């Protein structure tokens, strides 16, 4: 009569407030040796939509197999159920186990190789769990992961463009493997959209967490970071200040390939940098970020292209494609053409005599488009002060910043 | 507007999904439809995670993806000898020509705010009509088309008060 007993108190304290109680209740099982709760599970949950057999739910993803017969889609379907008609705040009151249910349903899924079914799934399931669109969740580095691993990183696009300031403390957990997660993952969908401003921001994110050991995480987002940097720009951007010792003692030695590198992208030679590429092979295909190298090599040319408008007017196909070393005014033409399509370079080319002219005349600052652009960058720069003041006076009143 | 409606529907169709696995057809038109707004990495990405399966089942996958290619690479002539090379029953035959339309407006966009002095041959290559055609469209424009040297000269192509006050009213607290 205990499954009787569990049933109706939970019918008695659903519709009657004081989750306290009712938390303590669910948190007192696990005991559930009886594996038929597959008739009691659609029997309780018509009553105030679906607050409680969360635990059902979590118990029955525990078993990691055989979890209901060859019928196991069934189950998804009922959490597919449930996170379409859980709701409320009651599940904010127990956000313990529905990370963990989230977690269990995405191993599920990345072990069965269908990761695109819960794209759908840890979408409504993380604005309905977190706070406010600026909360950061456990959740949302398992949406990365599912739609990195399926290539769809439009659904994502979402959830990464907001500016995370707040993390859930999840009643526990949460070590900082998600947070490496979330902020690595991002950064690998930004770069495979080609958004480099962004994916260096998160890779920069992921380095800089306070660290005391060495996690497969940090060392293979400061390798990317390196990458990314050099791509977009020319150079590998010092890391912020506040950047925690293991990275400049123990993550720098295992990263000596980059190094290189980046010393060989100091000095502009297309030559040495492909003949490091060759010679290194190895090492940048073992850790899966080839095709980001040939970005660079990619890159140098246009760095180079971009440098010689620093110094010239008009200058000839065939004469630039002697500085640069791009074999051919045919091949210049097609990179001039390539880099004015994309926006790169102000040039104009002149078929008849064969030559190039530059320009550099971006804007003048006298119309009213101008206005508009410095009027948006002031209200960011508003808002910004504006969640700043207020963080401020919540930190005043507190009663422990009254006693110092 | 009639496409980007046609292009929303088609991804979130492809989403929910009977299991992940969509239609050939929203594929088809998922692809070809990346192609318009000139989408290339989801254009490489989504024929990245089409199932095998469904390029051996339906053909006009290959087609579609050997137009992307030729879109990816930037090569005009291609992108023209490619597009009229198959069809379908009115599921990608208006996307697929209105793809023409795009290109030939980035082309001619591109001829005009990259040259200053192109043969006509190249100009004719790079819209895609013949060359005489390409010499007599450009005629209400002015381009000053040149005879002999056949050489194309492509031409150059209320709330502020409210918005003060805010301003100030947060400079001032």
């Amino acid at each position: 009569s205990a499954l009787e007993q569990f049933v109706n108190s939970v019918r008695q304290l659903s519709a009657q407030g004081q989750m306290t109680q009712l938390c303590e209740l669910i948190n007192k099982s696990g005991e559930l040796l009886a594996k038929n709760l597959s008739h009691l599970d659609t029997v309780l949950g018509a009553l105030d939509v679906q607050e409680h057999s969360l635990g059902v739910l979590a118990v029955l993803f525990v078993k990691f197999s055989m979890p209901s017969v060859p019928d196991f889609e069934t189950l998804f379907s009922q959490v597919q159920l449930f996170i379409s008609t859980c709701n409320g705040e009651h599940i904010r009151y127990a956000t313990d186990t529905f990370a963990g249910l989230c977690h269990q349903l995405t191993n599920a899924l990345v072990e069965r190789k269908q990761p695109l079914r819960g794209i759908g799934i840890l979408k409504q399931a993380i604005d309905k769990m977190q706070m406010n669109t600026n909360q950061l969740t456990s959740i949302h580095a398992d949406l990365c992961q599912l739609c990195l691993l399926a290539k769809c990183f439009k659904p994502a696009l979402p959830y990464l463009d907001v500016d995370m300031m707040d993390i859930c403390k999840e009643n526990g957990a949460y070590d900082a493997k998600h947070f490496l997660c979330y902020y690595y993952y991002g950064g690998m969908i930004y770069t495979g959209l080609k958004n480099f401003e962004r994916a260096l921001y998160f890779y920069e994110q992921a380095i800089t967490t306070p660290a005391m050991a060495v996690s497969h995480i940090m060392l293979e987002s400061y390798k990317k970071y390196i990458l990314v940097s050099l791509i977009l720009l020319g150079k590998v951007q010092q890391l912020p200040k506040y950047t925690s010792q293991i990275v400049g003692r123990f993550i720098k030695p295992l990263s000596n390939a980059y190094h290189e590198l980046a010393q060989v992208y100091s000095t502009n030679n297309p030559s040495e940098l492909r003949n490091l590429v060759n010679k290194h092979s190895e090492t940048f295909t073992r850790d899966n970020n080839m095709g980001l190298v040939k970005q660079c090599l990619s890159s140098l040319y246009k760095k180079n292209i971009q440098r010689l408008t620093k110094t010239f007017l008009t200058l000839s196909l065939q004469d630039m494609a002697s500085r640069v070393q791009l074999s051919g005014p045919q091949e210049a033409e097609k990179y001039v053409l390539h880099m004015i399509e994309d926006g790169e370079i102000f040039a104009s080319i002149n078929q008849k005599d064969g030559m190039v002219s530059f320009h550099d005349n971006p804007e003048k600052y006298n119309n009213p488009a101008m206005l508009h652009n410095i009027d948006q960058e002031m209200l960011k720069c508003i808002e910004l002060d504006e969640r700043l003041k207020a963080m401020d006076q919540e930190i005043t009143v507190n009663p422990q910043f009254v006693q110092k | 507007f009639s496409f980007k409606k046609l292009l929303d529907q088609c991804e979130n169709q492809e989403l929910e999904a009977p299991g992940g696995i969509a239609t050939p057809p929203v594929y088809g038109q998922l692809l070809a439809l990346y192609l318009l707004h000139n989408d290339m990495n989801n254009a490489r990405y989504l024929w990245k995670r089409i199932p095998p399966a469904i390029k051996s089942a339906n053909s006009e996958l290959g087609g579609i993806w050997s137009v992307g290619q030729r879109i990816w690479q930037r090569d005009f002539p291609g992108i023209y000898t490619t597009i009229n090379a198959h069809q379908w029953s009115e599921t990608v035959q208006p996307i697929m020509e209105a793809l023409r339309d795009a290109t030939r407006r980035r082309a001619f966009a591109l001829v005009s705010q990259a040259y200053t002095s192109i043969i006509a041959d190249d100009f004719a290559a790079f819209v895609g009509l013949p060359v005489e055609e390409a010499v007599k469209g450009i005629l209400e424009q002015g381009w000053q088309a040149d005879s002999t040297t056949r050489m194309v000269l492509p031409r150059k192509p209320e709330q502020q008060l409210a918005r003060l006050t805010d301003y100030v009213a947060f400079l001032e607290n």
